[PDB]
């Protein structure tokens, strides 16, 4: 799977597009934090010291949906193989309506090391009807996170969201 | 989805 195989998707995938063992670079996300860039509020943070740890569910408030910009801090370790052109394409849908796709290129990845990246999400302006529907139907908003190293898919994580606070 | 792994 390459970036061209996901950049036009109009629905959540019916399954994971790669197996865990496709992660030959041993990329392991060890911290993920999201902060509202307009208030400094930390909206979510997690650290670690059958899905297989690839699905996460979020519980945010209805105010999330009116945010302008969110900053995500990612920490990850990397194994001993050099990692070049590490890229995430992450696509968010409500009921299979594409809300936004974010395409992030990680900076340089130091092998055999903990690395950090900051991703800035600029939220799409959502119509009032969408925001009300997404608040009313928790977990029907979902995302696919597709991670590529040298244009090949190495990790695929899934998420779903509630805004029912 | 980076939040999945971090748990």
């Amino acid at each position: 799977i390459g970036p061209e195989d996901v950049l036009g998707l109009q629905r959540i995938t019916g399954d994971y597009l790669c197996s865990p063992e496709e992660n030959i670079y041993k990329i392991d996300f060890v911290r993920f934090k999201i902060r509202d860039m307009d208030s400094g509020t930390v909206l979510f943070e997690i650290k670690k010291p059958p899905n297989a740890g690839r699905f996460v569910r979020y519980q945010f408030t209805p105010a999330f949906l009116r945010l302008r910009q969110v900053g995500a801090t990612v920490e990850f370790t990397v194994g001993d193989k050099p990692v070049n052109n590490f890229r995430m394409i992450e696509r968010h849908y409500f009921r299979n309506q594409l809300l936004k796709s974010f395409d992030f290129h990680f900076g340089f990845c130091i092998p055999s090391s903990k690395n950090t990246c900051e991703h800035i999400y600029d939220f799409p302006p959502l119509s009032e009807e969408l925001i009300s529907e997404m608040i009313r139907h928790p977990y029907e908003t979902q995302s696919d996170s597709f991670y590529f190293v040298d244009d090949r898919l190495v990790m695929h994580n899934k998420a779903d969201y509630s805004y029912s606070g | 989805g980076a939040g999945a792994s971090a748990e």
